[PDB]
């Protein structure tokens, strides 16, 4: 009856910021208390709620999204950002209800000779809608020709690779990112901290 | 910020030759974010190399960028003289910064300057004001010397000079001399001289004119 | 055929305001990053913007505030507004295509010129500098214009309506004490070719409005 925030947090590996995944969080007790009382997260910060209270409170859902991105990108990861990931990849709302976690994985994410595996979308018409998610790998026309699939000169592949070296720059190594969004409706409330 | 210094500030090199240029960044940056530039004089930069290594569209592989870390090159083998140019490094992962350049120069044989000397127009001198032109063209290197003279006496603190950018093609420089002064002072002087010294001339060369000749 | 031509630089007071345009052909503005970059006489780029495919928009330090970039998807066209201009805005504007980790700023514009000056604005007086009557250096002779006395920069010189292109030397103008610009424009030309063939140089000031056109003649 625990949540399974291990499940999320000591995961062996993450998903691409474009591909970010979600864990929906159910029918169980919570107790952050495992979470805010680390040394190893570089960044803790909570929107609309106190984390200290975080084991008294009850939400009738809780989202957990993880991804990972650059050092350098984690500021966007907030309410009100601009840049490559919060108009193209993952979009947080200005009336976000939760908390934001991310820590150095250099030592698991980075490869000598670059980790091509995390990739994050360059090119799209449109920011993202909060929430929002997209996968396509669709010929980003940069032109007036159309590209029929085929990649070229203004007609350019979507996603970019990261590349993470472990002698990076600490803004150019790649970071895990767990974002907790809790839900409040007219429903009967499935998540609780253990204190309540 | 992110502060990228190109070593060194000018190069002069032989054609054929091979030309190393580095770009230093104060703090490392992905080898994915470097990028190089060709800029030719009164024209928009040319983008030669992004990310590195690789060579943008139309660039031969006689341009080659490598680099990690704080440290990336831009290697140019086989220079030919239209390669005469400003070489700027940039970064675009941590916002955009740009280097201040290298400026390469192509060396060529010593060629000594053809010297003209203009008198002022009938035309300027009805307005007040004498422009005397002393015309150095298609020389190399650049190095010159140009010594007014007005009845003999070498003038000073009358005159400016215009150097022209390496020419693309036969890899010259010309430069022109102007004396300014008023139509009073230019009716009390009859010799007006222009003598020119260059290391591809045994002595110095001396263009001249007498006034209303 | 892909094209980014830029217009709108000239002449402002300080404090004053200026609008610079790219329009682009063969790219679509709107699904681009979109920069610009500028180069004082003399010296290096500086990235001053970027306008994204989504419509963030970004500035660079020295810019920020004061500057504001925007586009029209109906004219295709790349906009920077200039407000509170300052002397050191002086510079060549450039605007860029950006393609980031795809391949950077591969398309360039070929720039327009902005002076922040309280100086006003002055047309030049075209001088001709006449081919000599001993004209025994090889068989070529020497003639060309001298552009004097102008605010501001560029004045652009062609010869014979850009008919001759060889032999011409147009050089960088230099600020006299006065204030005022001054360039001469010279070319070299067989000697027997004075008195077959014409010599016209057409300089253009564009700040001020005025064309010249002036024959070259010897003696
Ligand atoms: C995740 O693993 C770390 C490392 O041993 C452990 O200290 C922590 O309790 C785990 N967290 C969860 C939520 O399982």
């Amino acid at each position: 009856n625990l949540c399974p925030f291990g499940e999320v947090f000591n995961a062996t590996r993450f998903a691409s910021v474009y591909a970010w995944n979600r864990k929906r969080i159910s029918n169980c007790v919570a107790d952050y208390s495992v979470l805010y009382n680390s040394a190893s997260f570089s960044t803790f910060k909570c929107y609309g709620v106190s984390p200290t209270k975080l084991n008294d409170l009850c939400f009738t859902n809780v989202y957990a999204d993880s991804f990972v991105i650059r050092g350098d990108e984690v500021r966007q990861i907030a309410p009100g950002q601009t840049g490559k990931i919060a108009d193209y990849n993952y979009k947080l709302p200005d009336d976000f209800t939760g908390c934001v976690i991310a820590w150095n994985s250099n030592n698991l994410d980075s490869k000598v000779g670059g980790n091509y595996n995390y990739l994050y979308r360059l090119f799209r018409k449109s920011n993202l809608k909060p929430f929002e998610r997209d996968i396509s790998t669709e010929i980003y026309q940069a032109g007036s020709t159309p590209c029929n699939g085929v990649e070229g000169f203004n007609c350019y592949f979507p996603l970019q690779s990261y590349g993470f070296q472990p002698t990076n720059g600490v803004g150019y190594q790649p970071y895990r990112v767990v974002v907790l969004s809790f839900e409040l409706l007219h429903a009967p409330a499935t998540v609780c901290g253990p204190k309540k | 910020e992110i502060v990228l210094t190109q070593s060194p500030g000018t190069l002069s090199l032989s054609p054929g030759e091979r030309a190393t240029l580095s770009c230093r960044a104060s703090q490392s940056v992905s080898s994915s974010y470097l990028a190089w530039y060709q800029q030719k004089p009164g024209q928009a930069p040319r983008l030669l190399i992004y990310g590195a290594s690789s060579r943008a569209t139309g660039i031969p592989d006689r341009f080659s960028g490598s680099g990690s870390g704080t440290d990336f090159t831009l290697t140019i083998s086989r220079l030919e003289p239209e390669d005469s140019a400003v070489y700027y490094c940039q970064q675009y992962g941590s916002s955009y910064t740009f280097g201040q350049g290298t400026k390469l120069e192509i060396k060529r044989t010593v060629a000594a300057p053809s010297v003209f000397i203009f008198p002022p127009s009938d035309e300027q001198l009805k307005s007040g004001t004498a422009s005397v032109v002393c015309l150095l063209n298609n020389f190399y290197p650049r190095e010159a010397k140009v010594q007014w003279k007005v009845d003999n006496a070498l003038q000073s603190g009358n005159s400016q000079e215009s150097v022209t950018e390496q020419d693309s093609k036969d890899s010259t420089y010309s430069l022109s001399s102007t004396l300014t002064l008023s139509k009073a002072d230019y009716e009390k002087h009859k010799v007006y001289a222009c003598e020119v010294t260059h290391q591809g001339l045994s002595s110095p060369v001396t263009k001249s004119f007498n006034r209303g000749e | 055929e892909v094209q980014l031509v830029e217009s709108g630089g000239g002449l402002v007071q300080p404090g004053g305001s200026l609008r610079l345009s790219c329009a682009a052909s063969g790219i679509t503005v709107s699904s681009n990053y979109m920069t610009w970059v500028r180069q004082a006489p003399g010296k290096g780029l500086e990235w001053v913007s970027v306008i994204y495919s989504g419509g963030s928009t970004f500035y660079a330090d020295s810019v920020r505030g004061r500057f504001t970039i925007s586009r029209d998807n109906s004219k295709n066209t790349l906009y920077l507004q200039m407000n509170s201009l300052r002397a050191e805005d002086t510079a060549v504007y450039y605007c860029a295509r950006d393609l980031e980790m795809a391949g950077a700023f591969d398309i360039w514009g070929q720039g327009t010129m902005v002076t922040v000056s309280s100086a006003s604005t002055k047309g030049p007086s075209v001088f001709p500098l006449a081919p000599s009557s001993k004209s025994t250096s090889g068989g070529t002779a020497a003639l060309g214009c001298l552009v004097k006395d102008y605010f501001p920069e560029p004045v652009t010189v062609s010869w014979n309506s850009g008919a001759l292109t060889s032999g011409v030397h147009t050089f960088p103008a230099v600020l006299q004490s006065s204030g005022l610009y001054s360039l001469s424009s010279v070319v070299t030309v067989p000697s027997s070719s004075l008195g077959t063939q014409t010599y016209i140089c057409n300089v253009n000031h564009k700040p001020s409005n005025t064309k010249v056109d002036k024959k070259v003649e010897p003696k």
